[PDB]
Parts: structure tokens; C-alpha cells; sequence
């Protein structure tokens, strides 16, 4: 039952956004996909045939990102507007209006309690937000220019944090203070980082066309992945653990790529987009990818695969 | 429109 490659095929395009895709996601009940997009629109798809749910709107700028909380019940969107709002996905009712940052809000999640939320911006700070009262926590001058990704540790302990400057740091939630930071070569963009689903890896892209899998603890790098292109935009990278252990990532080349986490070869390149694949998302129990793609294409691909 | 993250 070990596999020795995916068989990802597409098997539907999800068209509605009027303007480029920014973000998707699968809720963690694995029911719907999330959507967002510089059209200002949150849009909520069916995982498994595609279809169109509903339209999410409120925020006055384009939106960045999304991201679920842990019941699937609420979406946290990260703005061009300056703030992220807190969203009732089954009412699409706005819930919060998180106000702080100072710049585009770029990235966001949720820990896996649910009870925070953290948040990336242009701003150059990383902000810690209480659900229940929408007030800002924590902001932590993480970084020297903007923030490109911000997620939370499987305990919800530990957040990470990726920047422009060439930084990835890992933050002690409770306190706020840097733990450890990732320094690297000439240190080039970090434009993406994200835990692993153990919690003891950190992924993280940079604009020279390359992830890289690092041990936090240990500082050190474990694994490369390289044949994609990436040199411009924060795309997003995944751990794709329902079937083979792969790790997935958009490319500038209108591609998604699979490599083998382990052997870092490439093991399948999906083709359909007609513009840069922007962020891909996997099923959290079955073997499916959402793709979405920039202006030229403004669609989003299911593709699903038996291993 | 525009988001930071498509432009």
C-alpha cells in the first residue's frame, strides 16, 4: 500500500471569482472549499462536486486570504482593506472586524483551539487576535518588511512566521517572544512557511525557486525541492498526507508540482491553469488538490488521485 | 480591485 506516485486528474473547474484568486482552502471537516479573491469576495464551494454555495462579501478590498476554524464554522479573511474580518460561513454574516494593522493584511489563521487568530501584513508586524472580542492581542515587530505567512503549530504553542526580509521566525504564543530565527545563505525572500502536520518541521519557500523542509529545533535544513518556478509571488506549498507523503506548491509556470517529501523528485505536474498558480490546498482526508490561478485564469481545479 | 498577494 506504500504508493510511488500520484495519479491526480482533474475533475472540475470552479469559475465565479471576476477577478484573480488569492487563496484556498478546505475546511477541516472536509466538506467545502473556501475561496478568496482580489474581487473582494469570499466564495464557498462542495469538496467533492464543485458546486458553488455561496458568495461571502463585505470586506472593501481585495482579500488575500482565508482560513477555517478548526469546527469548519467560521472563515477569518486577511485584507487589502487593512483589517480581517470574522465570518459565519453557514449565514455569510460578517462576525468581527479585526482593526489594527496599518497596511494590507496579507496572511492569517487560526490556532487549532480556535480561540486565536494571528495575522501577517505589509505592515511588517504579526498580530495575535482574540476571537471572542476581536481585540488584538499581541503585535510583534516580527519582521523588516512585509509578512508573507503566518501559521500555528499542531498545539497551537507556536507560531510561525516568514517575511521579505529573509527571516523565518518561530514566536512563543503565550508570550510573543522570537523563539528561534531561520536564517539561510544570502537569505532571499521568504515567501511562504507553514508547519508540518507533526509539528517539527517548518516548509518554507523562497523566491529563487525553491522550498526547503527544515528541522526548527535542530536549525537545520533536512530537504530541497526544486523544478518549479517561483521568483515573484507568495504562493502556497502543502503537505499532502491522505495517501503518499507528498509536498504540493503552485508554480509561475502555470503548473502545480508534486514531489516525493522524501526523494525530493518530482512525481506528477498538473496542467490546466492558464496563469500563476497562486494556492493549492489538499483534502484533509481524501487525495484531492484545490489549485487556483492569477488574472489570466481566475479559476479553481479539483483534481483527485487514488494514492 | 487588486489584492497584495495576486499583484
Amino acid at each position: 500500500p506504500t504508493p510511488v506516485k500520484p495519479n491526480y486528474a482533474l475533475k472540475f473547474t470552479l469559475a465565479g471569482h471576476t477577478k484573480a484568486v488569492s487563496s484556498v482552502k478546505f475546511s477541516p471537516n472536509g466538506e467545502w472549499l473556501a475561496s478568496s479573491s482580489a474581487d473582494k469576495l469570499i466564495k464557498i464551494w462542495g469538496a467533492y462536486d464543485g458546486k458553488f454555495e455561496k458568495t461571502i462579501s463585505g470586506h472593501k478590498l481585495g482579500i488575500s486570504d482565508v482560513a477555517w476554524s478548526s469546527d469548519s464554522n467560521l472563515l477569518v479573511s486577511a485584507s487589502d482593506d487593512k483589517t480581517l474580518k470574522i465570518w459565519d460561513v453557514s449565514s455569510g454574516k460578517c462576525l468581527k472586524t479585526l482593526k489594527g494593522h496599518s497596511n494590507y493584511v496579507f496572511c492569517c489563521n487560526f490556532n487549532p483551539q480556535s480561540n486565536l487568530i494571528v495575522s501577517g501584513s505589509f505592515d511588517e508586524s504579526v498580530r495575535i487576535w482574540d476571537v471572542k472580542t476581536g481585540k488584538c492581542l499581541k503585535t510583534l515587530p516580527a519582521h523588516s518588511d512585509p509578512v508573507s505567512a503566518v501559521h500555528f503549530n499542531r498545539d497551537g504553542s507556536l507560531i510561525v512566521s516568514s517575511s521579505y526580509d529573509g527571516l523565518c521566525r518561530i514566536w512563543d504564543t503565550a508570550s510573543g517572544q522570537c523563539l528561534k530565527t531561520l536564517i539561510d545563505d544570502d537569505n532571499p525572500p521568504v515567501s511562504f512557511v507553514k508547519f508540518s502536520p507533526n509539528g517539527k518541521y517548518i516548509l518554507a519557500a523562497t523566491l529563487d525557486n525553491t522550498l526547503k523542509l527544515w528541522d526548527y529545533s535542530k536549525g537545520k535544513c533536512l530537504k530541497t525541492y526544486t523544478g518549479h518556478k517561483n521568483e515573484k509571488y507568495c504562493i502556497f506549498a502543502n503537505f499532502s498526507v491522505t495517501g503518499g507523503k507528498w509536498i504540493v506548491s503552485g508554480s509561475e509556470d502555470n503548473l502545480v508540482y508534486i514531489w516525493n517529501l522524501q526523494t525530493k523528485e518530482i512525481v506528477q505536474k498538473l496542467q490546466g491553469h492558464t496563469d500563476v498558480v497562486i494556492s493549492t490546498a489538499c483534502h484533509p482526508t481524501e487525495n484531492i488538490i484545490a489549485s487556483a490561478a492569477l488574472e489570466n485564469d481566475k479559476t479553481i481545479k479539483l483534481w483527485k488521485s487514488d494514492c | 480591485s487588486s489584492s497584495r498577494r495576486s499583484s
